[PDB]
Order: structure tokens, then C-alpha cells, then sequence
């Protein structure tokens, strides 16, 4: 109930939601750690972590580094699930979810995978390459273990598709604002979809792709989607600041704090 | 959809939702084109007057001697370009322009696919955009001169392992952001459907001009059929119009590089394990963490690490056998052929020539009537076999 | 002798008394084996399930577009071996067969005669002895280990200019005290008769099978056939079953090498001068004193410092004319067919390509229904034009 | 008439006749003029001399190479003509035979060739590429400037090729030995050819290739042959003292003394 929660306060806050993306371990776990709190104390309102996967399909360059960064670092999926323990550990209310690729969580088996994820405090899972018309099994195991099964709605979206993601999803639903891969590179009008999720009494929308200046995340709000999620704009700040760790905390904190203001 | 995306428990469609729009707008294409006498009669016309189609059944009487073996080779070795992959981009280039589409995407390792790519491309006037690993680039100039050669924009890809692997993810990820305008030509009989079922239909000339040409030569039809696996579409062209024809049997052959003990192969079907990549369920090279890794083998064309549906289940029912064959194996076959035949095979052909081998060699008085598909030409080899 | 071994004042039996028997013996074993119906079936059949006849006949429609000329390719680059040389090898080794042979000896300058005749060997059971100059064979050792893989012996001449010249002296040396028990394939239509009329008639398929095919696609016969002479077997088989047809012209095509003015070519049939060697008596690269020449152009197979008999002979009499193509318009062709029609074609074939595209772009508003012989591929050539 | 008379006065001495044969122009022009005379002087009855050609074609190695050093020292046709201008005014009834190739005979026309030849006193005319079947136009102007056309008669020949060979030669008729090429590495019974030549009147016959030691000679009268030639066995004299030209003469000079003894 961690997004329902949340929604419901920045509805009575009038504000929208701003949603950093990292990848776990990315350059080393300590420093992972460490930016995931700078990310939250600078005011973020939820989190989207990927873990390390050898294959990010629908990931562009910047987020394709972030995966070979913490693949030198040595994180493993295992350790991964050790780092979401304790950042719930420290963090009771923040929303978590996961960004994966299916053979992770295929890999040991569906029903275990989503069992995990509840005994560490994740929220919800959006696995990239499993389309609604492939998500029965994982839709199910995630219900199962009290975990939101997130789906993207493509910006082009028919009314069969709206109503399917409307039905199925829960915690939020992916407003795509763009095809092609994740990248501050390419920036890229949702009103309409955003009125027929409402209307199908979907989970509250939250645009991703794209997204990487203050005046984004307030054209977001301003459309009528409940917040905005922001990745290779966020990991930019890591891959510049590499070799000063404090540097990059601080860098962190100013784009996150603007960022978030903006949704106000 | 409108076909079966599964094969069993194999196949699917895992794909980021923004290409699901893509995979049923080919699949509808596929199912028009399949109707209409007007795109079959151009395919035929592309596959006899410009490909070299019929190929030609060829016995092989020496390397069988003193045996009760009788040994053929489906001679696609002498299709335009001197592989089968061929016969494959011809009608994915016509759906691609009955579609409405200019431009082409399309995935290679060892070069092949590019090559036959490229070659379709100019000579259907379309834009073509070929993603190779920087790895395979390095180690494959000739292929890449080819390509270039051929008008072709040959693309190196430097993430991950920088090989088939990796170009696989780039093509997708050109296709996520291109889709309207490009058409993804996947090389081999796997991915997302409706890829394995489409390039199987457009294999399937092997298979049936093997059968009339046995029918005629031997008037009754193989004992079994045997060919390499890399990815599958040889393999499924050879076995389909076989498969009802439940006395002939169909060998499939992986590659086992420095043997499977070693840990060091390509042979996902009989060695892996399950997962979910390149939008399809299927039995894949894999860490026990699940991720992703390469195949191994002497031959470069062998490389794909997981292998398609379609024989994933012929496997998993019993209707199709699947064995490996080691370099060394293939290397033997290689020298054989040359020195007994005259004809110079394919390193990939070559596993399939080395498993028809031990199956005579084994038990040399079994009488045996066989078939194996020479996918491709071997001069592309002959540096390897060198050193 | 039983057939006439000139063509006009060309042609002849220039050897050593000592080799007169030989050449008496092999035009007997022709003339019997042409009678043969049994010979001519078994023939037939290596041609057809062995080689991959009959080839393809392409409609080039690209390269012609915007002009009023239809132009075709006759496919021998789809030929087992990649050229048309491996007809004329298949019937001589039967020859050789036919009279009780169990050795070849032969000569080679770029290669591809010598890995023919290898294959050849290797499928019909004889021992294969092949001469290369040395300098040759430095700079063919793709060649040379197809040549070996295949399991033929293959030796270096030092004698001269290291060159096919001194190749083709040490065959017949080597010939004039063996040929008891092994037979001499030549590897073109010249030399001492029988050969030039021998290497016409086991190459005459190509025209044949183009005649039926125009006339099936077109309903008309070409207005010409065009393909390029280095020694002539090419061109002669293309030619031979359109001389009696008199509205079709016949263009053969020499090397023009850097351009005929700077004396660097391989055009001895239009610019060199009559003379009598290799058995023969035909147009030849010579000095002023008489000494032999070598002949030069980009491409390797066109080196043969003569030409056959009956060019000279259908050139004088007016039925065939004869050009030349630069190193720098072959080229042009090479690239241009690799361009727009996805077909890489030997530099040798070049030549001939590039002359109907000439014939084309100088006159475009000429109906013109033209045939160009691809009598090779050219994946030998991509480092050639690379660098 | 040259061989003639040699003919009639060796068979008045009940001798056979020695032919060594050189390749004019090797080592050098003046070493070979020089060897000439020295072969004439130790007891040479006639000579066998080869002008440089490129394509040697009946050439075994030893020979091949002669040809390959007269072209190092850059001696031409026309050098050669002069050569043997002087040859001839130095030794009056020697016979002179040539042995050439044809594109060299026919290259400035077949009729000026032979003309030259009168001019410059030569006896015979041996072109080794044409056959009895092509000799014609050869034999023709051969006869016409008063040169002996000279034939080869294989070990093999059958009867209509001696009657032939019986009928179109002059001065002497070549007896091979031998299948193959010309070298003193293979030796390789004539009884039975030598009859029947006699018996069609062929001009006496002289045997070669591979004759390279005196009982080879004395073999050869003893078969009923008028003598031997050879070639091979004197060239690798010259080869062998290359850098030695006085080490040369002596030695060629010991070699057809003994040569030409075992004629006697
Ligand atoms: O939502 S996560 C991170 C999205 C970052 C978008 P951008 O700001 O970098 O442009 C994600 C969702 C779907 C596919 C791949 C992903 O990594
Ligand atoms: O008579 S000359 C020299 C023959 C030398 C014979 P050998 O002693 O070296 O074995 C000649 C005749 C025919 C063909 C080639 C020739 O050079
Ligand atoms: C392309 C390639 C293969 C790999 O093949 P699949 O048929 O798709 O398994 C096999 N053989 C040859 C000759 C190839 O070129
Ligand atoms: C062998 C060769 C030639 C030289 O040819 P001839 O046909 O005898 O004149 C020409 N083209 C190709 C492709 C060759 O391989
Ligand atoms: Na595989
Ligand atoms: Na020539």
C-alpha cells in the first residue's frame, strides 16, 4: 500500500511525484548505497532501481554503462537483494520498485523471485521485456506475494491496450512519453491517454523517457499524470563525477532537489 | 494473433511493449503473403532466376565406400551468396516491401547473414543498416568489406561482449525507436514470433526439393535427414516438409566446441537451461545467476547462444534427435569431404557431415539411406583449417 | 588426324615429335566418347547433380534503368568451384579415364584451373600433379592449400619469368615423358590441337543453355553475347552455338591492363603479333626478336600471354570482333554490379560487364538485348579492390 | 655437303662422329667462342649449337639454365648470327647445326631465317617444336638456301614415320634415345631403327640425349649409329667452373678427348 499511501499524500499536498532511476551498484555498492540516500534526503518520492542485467534491451547508452559499471564492481543479484533489505531497513514508507529483465526473475523460477521481493520490502516490479499479452505468470506471482505488477502504456496505445493496462496494473502505470530506448538524449502530448486511464480507474500515472529539466516534471503534473521518472539524467551525474565521490553527492542533491521542486 | 506464438512450452513474444504493434502488423503480412499467388509467384521467380534454385542432391560414393551407407548432400553450398541464409532474406525483403517499408535492420556474427542482407537489400532497393559486434567486426573484415561493397552501413556494436549477442540487443533497440519505416530481418528461425514460423516457411524449399529429389533418384524417402544447429533455420528449412513422414528421421546437430566437459560449446538445446531472451522462451546459454553468455566453437557461424522454438520441441515431444559434434570432429569432416568429393563444406556444415560420419563409421553394415544438408560454402574456412 | 586441326591459317600441332602420338591418341578417345551415348549420360549427370547445371540466366533490370538496353548475366559464377572452368574438367577427366589414364597433370597460373582440376581428380579417383610458377604461388596461397586440401600435388617452377608461361613449359616437359600413363589437362581453348576444339565442346552447354533460355524469356535471340578472353574457353563456350546464328554478334573481350598505348595489357589477339608457341600458331605478346611476353591486367586469370586459335579465326573472317577494358573500367564494373544487382563478379567477368555497360551508357537510347557471361565470382577479389 | 663429307671421311676411318652441343652465348659471348673452339680443338667432329630462347620446352634443367645465362649476359639473335659468321671463318668444313625453336625461325618469316643461315655458312636447321606433320614451310626453305632440314626420329616411331623421316631429312638423322627432355640425369636397344633408316636411305643418323660417358658413344657405333651427340655432360662443365674460365677449357677440353676417343 506504499504508492497508494503516497499518491494520497501528495493528492492532499496538491503535488506531483518525482522518481529518481539508479542502477544497483552502479560504480560500487558502498557508493550505491550512499547515493540512494542522497537521493532520498534531496527529496525524492519514490525509487526505481535496475539491477545489473548483461543484456538491457530497452536501455540506451547511459543506462547501458550504469549495467557495465556495476557488473566491474561485481554486484550479483544476490548481494542486490541484500542492498533493498537495507534500504528498507532505513526507509519504512518510500515507494521501491524494480526495473528487470525477464530472465532474472524467470531464472530461479517466477513464484520465488516475487517471494523474495516481499520478504525484502520492494513494492513493485516492471519487468521490460514481457508485453501484457506475455505478463499472466508474472502478473499472478506478484498479486500472489503482495507485489504491483507495473505495465507501460505506449504513447500510441489503442483502447483494447488502455483498457488492458487499466485492469491489470497496480502501484502505478508507466506513461511511455516517447518510442525507442530510455536517454536524456532524445526528449519527445499524453492528455488523451492520461483521461482514458482515469477513466478505466487505473493505477495513477507516473512518465518516464526522456525526462531530464525541472520544467519537464511540471509539464508532466500539469497534463494529469501523478508524477514523473527521471534515469539517464541521474546517472549522468555519476558517470561525470567518477573520480570525486563527495562531488558527486553534492551534484546529486542539487538536480534532485530542482527536480522535485518543479512537481510542487 | 493470428498464428500459435508457441511451440509447446517454447517461443512467445517477450518484447518491450512499444514492438508489439510491429510483430502483429509483420505477422499479418506474412499470412496475405502466404495467400497470394502474386507474391509467391515473385519469390519463385527471385528463388530459381536469381539464387540458383533448384540446388542439386549429390551422392557421395567415395567417402561411403565399404559401407551399406548411402550418403547425399542437400548442396546449398552452391546458392547465391553459398549459403542457405539466402532463400530466407529474398522473402523477408518482399514482405518488408509489401509492407510499405525502405529500410532494412539487420543482426550478424560471423558475417553471413549481413552479407545475404546486404546483397538482398540492393537488389530490391532498399536502405540497409547492418549491427555487428566490435569483436566479430575485427575478426570478419572480408564479410564487412562485403557488406560495404554492397551498399550496405555496417554498424559496430562496442557494449557488453561486443558479439552476436550484443548486436541482437542493438537491433531491437534501432527497431523500438524505427519501426514505421525499417524492417528488423532477423537472421535465423528464433526471436519473437512471428520470426521462427517465418523463416521456417521461407527455408521450407529445402526440405521439399530434397524430397522429390530422392523420391526420383532412390524412389523412397531418407532414413533421416541430419543438420547443424546454430540458431535453426537450416535445420527446420531441411526437417519440415519431413516432419509428418514419421519413419524419416530428423538429427539435429549442435556444436560442441572443445567438448562439453570443458564447459566450452555451443550447445544450448541439449546443455543449457530455459530462460527468457531475445523475446522468446527457448533453452539458452546461461550463468547460474541467469545471465546471459556466449557459445563457443571453431566455427564463428555457430555462435548463437540459445536456439529456436520449433526445436526445442521437436526435441522435448521425440519427433526430432539433437547431437553434438567437437571441433575436432568438424575438422576431420572438413579434410574428408575435400580429399574424397572435391567439395569444400562450410565448418558449420561440417558438424552436420561429422555426425552422418559416425553414423556410418559406427556400424558400417547397418544399411542406411542419408541425407545431410550442406548449409553452406567453405572457402570462407580455409584460413582457419590453415593454422 | 581425323578432325582439322586448323581454324584458317590458325591453330595447329606445334610439339615434339615425341608428343604426336599422345595428341593422335586423345583426339581418337574424343571423337569416340562424342559418339558415346554412354559417355555422354555419365557426363551429363556429374554436369547436372555434381556441378549445378544448368545455371542461372539473371535479368539485370537496376543497371540498366533509364536506357533501352536489357541486359543478362549467364550464372557460371553459381557454378560448383565458382567457374565455368570446371565444366571443361569434368569431360577431360573422363577423357583421361576413358583411355585407361590414372594421373593429370596440369597447369595454373591464378589458381583456379588448378583447384578445378583438383576437384575434378579428387571426385573421379586420379592422381593430380599441378604446375605453378613460383612467383604464382607466393602470391596465390589460398589457391595453392585448396589445391593441397584437395590432395593434389602441387609443385613451383623457377624456370623463367616463374610465371603461367613456364608453368604450361614444364607441363609439356613433364608430359613428353609420362604420357603413357598420365593425360595433360589443359586449361583453356588453345595449345595444340585437339585441345582447342576439345575445351569448346565440353564448355558449349553455356550458349546452349542460354539460347533456350532467352528464347523462353524473351522469345528472341540477344542481339549480342559479350564475355571476356583470357585464353578464350569462356568466350568460345558462350559463342559456339550462336555462330551459325547470324544476327547475333559475338564480342570477345581482352585486357587492357594500364591502356593499350603505355605496352602494359593482356590483349595479344588485337595488339600483339602472330607467332608460333605453346603448340601452337596464334596472336602472342612478344618482343621484336621473338621472345616470349608476359601479358598484365588486375586480374590474375587473365594472363595467358595468347589466345585461342579459333578467335583469331572468327576475328578474321568478321564474325566475332574484339575489344579491350582498362584495369580502372573493370573495376568500375566490379563495384557498379556489386551496387545494384548484389552480385560480386570475378574481375575477370569485369571486363566483359564493363564493355556491355559501354555499350549501354554510350548509346542509351539503343534497343540493345544484350548477354554478358559471368564466368566467375568474385569473392576472390575483395582484397584485390580493397586496396 | 658438309656432314656428307665428314660422313664419308669418318667411314673411311671405320669411326663414328662426336657432336657436343652449347648454348651460343653462355657464360658470355667471348667465353663461348672461346669454348667453341677448344671443343673443335680436343676432336669434335661437328657441332650442335642452341641460340637462347625463352620457352626451352624440350630443355631438361641443365640446359634450361644455359639459356638463362646467355640472357644475363644479354646475347641476342643477331649477336648470335655474327657468332657464327666468325665460327665458320675460323673452321672451314666443321659441320654447324642449329637447334632452335619455332617461334624464333618464324618470327621475321621462315624464308628470310633459312637465308640468313646460307649466308652465315650453317649446315642444318633442327627446329624441336615442329613434328614431321608441320614441317612442310620449314623443310621447304630449309631445302631452298642449301640447309640440311633435320628431323627426330623417336625410339617409338612407327613405319610411315621412318619412311618419312627417311624421305624429308638431310645431313644427319636425329636418333633420340630417349622419351622426355634433355638431360645427362637419365640414360635410358636403336637396332631395329638404324636398320630400317638404312633400308630407306635416311641421311646416318646420330643419337641423343642422355649420352654422357665415352661407352655410351662406342655403344652408339656399335648399334650401327654414324655417332652420338651430347649435351647435358658438357654444359655442366661450363656450370661447374663458372668462376674459373681457364679451369673450364681445361676441363672440357679432358671430357671430349675421351669423348671422341671412344668413337675410334
Ligand atoms: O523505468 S526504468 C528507467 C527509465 C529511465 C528513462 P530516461 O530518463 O533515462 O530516459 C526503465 C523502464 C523501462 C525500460 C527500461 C528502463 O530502464
Ligand atoms: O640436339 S640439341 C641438344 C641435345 C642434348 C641432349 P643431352 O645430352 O643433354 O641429354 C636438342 C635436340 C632436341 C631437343 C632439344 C635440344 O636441346
Ligand atoms: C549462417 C550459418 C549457419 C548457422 O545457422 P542456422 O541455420 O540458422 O542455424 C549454419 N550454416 C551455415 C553455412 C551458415 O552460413
Ligand atoms: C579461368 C578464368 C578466366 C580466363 O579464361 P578463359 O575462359 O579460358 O579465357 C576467365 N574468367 C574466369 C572467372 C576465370 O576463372
Ligand atoms: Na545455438
Ligand atoms: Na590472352
Amino acid at each position: 500500500e506504499r504508492y497508494e499511501n503516497l499518491f494520497a499524500q501528495l493528492n492532499d499536498r496538491r503535488e506531483g511525484a518525482f522518481v529518481p532511476f539508479v542502477t544497483l551498484g552502479d560504480p560500487g555498492i558502498e557508493q550505491s548505497l550512499k547515493i540512494i540516500d542522497t537521493l532520498i534526503d534531496a527529496g525524492a518520492d519514490a525509487l526505481e532501481l535496475g539491477v545489473p542485467f548483461s543484456d538491457p534491451l530497452a536501455d540506451g547508452p547511459t543506462i547501458q554503462n550504469a549495467n557495465l559499471r556495476a557488473f566491474a564492481a561485481g554486484v550479483t543479484p544476490a548481494q542486490c537483494f541484500e542492498m533493498l533489505a537495507l534500504i528498507r531497513e532505513k526507509h519504512p514508507t518510500i515507494p521501491i520498485g524494480l526495473l528487470m529483465y525477464a530472465n532474472l526473475v524467470f531464472n530461479n523460477g517466477i513464484d520465488a523471485f516475487y517471494a523474495r521481493c516481499e520478504q525484502v520490502g520492494v513494492d513493485s516490479v516492471l519487468v521490460a521485456d514481457v508485453p501484457v499479452e506475455e505478463s499472466a505468470p508474472f502478473r499472478q506471482a506478484a498479486l500472489r506475494h503482495n507485489i504491483a505488477p507495473i505495465f507501460i502504456c505506449p504513447p500510441n496505445a489503442d483502447d483494447d491496450l488502455l483498457r488492458q493496462v487499466a485492469s491489470y496494473g497496480r502501484g502505478y502505470t508507466y506513461l511511455l512519453s516517447r518510442s525507442g530506448v530510455t536517454g536524456a538524449e532524445n526528449r519527445g502530448p499524453l492528455h488523451h491517454l492520461i483521461e482514458k486511464l482515469k477513466e478505466y480507474h487505473a493505477a495513477p500515472a507516473l512518465q518516464g523517457f526522456g525526462i531530464s529539466s525541472p520544467e519537464q516534471v511540471s509539464a508532466a503534473v500539469r497534463a494529469g499524470a501523478a508524477g514523473a521518472i527521471s534515469g539517464s539524467a541521474i546517472v549522468k551525474i555519476i558517470e561525470k563525477n567518477l573520480a570525486s565521490p563527495k562531488q558527486m553527492l553534492a551534484e546529486l542533491r542539487s538536480f534532485v532537489s530542482a527536480m522535485k521542486a518543479a512537481s510542487r | 494473433t493470428l498464428l500459435n506464438p508457441y511451440f509447446g512450452e517454447f517461443g512467445g513474444m517477450y518484447v518491450p511493449q512499444i514492438l508489439m504493434p510491429a510483430l502483429n502488423q509483420l505477422e499479418e503480412a506474412f499470412v496475405r503473403a502466404q495467400k497470394d499467388p502474386e507474391f509467391q509467384a515473385q519469390f519463385a521467380d527471385l528463388l530459381k532466376n536469381y539464387a540458383g534454385r533448384p540446388t542439386a542432391l549429390t551422392k557421395c560414393q567415395n567417402i561411403t565406400a565399404g559401407t551399406r551407407t548411402t550418403l547425399y548432400l542437400k548442396r546449398e553450398d552452391l546458392l547465391h551468396g553459398g549459403a542457405h541464409k539466402t532463400n530466407q532474406v529474398l522473402g523477408q525483403a518482399l514482405l518488408a516491401k509489401r509492407m510499405g517499408k525502405s529500410e532494412i535492420i539487420a543482426e550478424t556474427g560471423a558475417g553471413q547473414h549481413g552479407v545475404a542482407s546486404a546483397l538482398a537489400s540492393a537488389l530490391l532497393g532498399l536502405k540497409c543498416r547492418i549491427y555487428m559486434g566490435a569483436k566479430d567486426v575485427e575478426r570478419q573484415s572480408p564479410n564487412v568489406f562485403r557488406m560495404r561493397l554492397m551498399g550496405a552501413e555496417v554498424i559496430p556494436v562496442h557494449s557488453g561482449s561486443a558479439t552476436l549477442k550484443d548486436a541482437c540487443n542493438e537491433a531491437l533497440r534501432d527497431w523500438s525507436g524505427s519501426y514505421e519505416t525499417a524492417h528488423y530481418m532477423l537472421g535465423t528461425a528464433a526471436g519473437p514470433h512471428p520470426y521462427p514460423t517465418i523463416v521456417r516457411e521461407f527455408q521450407r524449399m529445402i526440405g521439399e526439393e530434397t524430397k522429390a529429389q530422392i523420391l526420383d533418384k532412390e524412389g523412397r524417402l531418407p532414413d533421416a535427414v541430419i543438420a547443424c544447429v546454430g540458431g535453426g533455420s537450416n535445420a527446420i528449412g531441411m526437417f519440415a516438409d519431413f516432419i509428418n513422414d514419421t519413419s524419416v528421421g530428423l538429427i539435429g546437430v549442435e556444436p560442441g566446441g572443445h567438448g562439453i566437459e570443458t564447459g566450452e560449446h555451443g550447445a544450448p538445446l541439449k546443455h543449457g537451461r530455459v530462460g527468457i531472451y531475445f523475446g522468446m522462451k527457448a533453452p539458452m546459454m546461461q550463468t547460474a545467476d541467469g545471465q546471459i553468455e556466449e557459445s563457443y566453437s571453431i566455427s564463428a557461424g555457430l555462435d548463437f547462444p540459445s536456439v529456436g522454438p520449433q526445436h526445442a520441441y521437436l526435441n522435448s515431444i521425440g519427433r526430432a534427435d539433437y547431437v553434438s559434434i567437437t571441433d575436432d570432429e568438424a575438422l576431420e569432416a572438413f579434410k574428408t569431404l575435400c580429399r574424397h568429393e572435391g567439395i569444400i563444406p562450410a565448418l558449420e556444415s561440417s558438424h552436420a557431415l561429422a555426425h552422418a560420419l559416425k553414423m556410418m563409421r559406427e556400424q558400417p553394415e547397418k544399411e542406411q539411406l542419408l541425407v545431410v544438408n550442406l548449409s553452406g560454402r567453405g572457402d570462407k574456412d580455409i584460413f582457419t583449417v590453415h593454422d
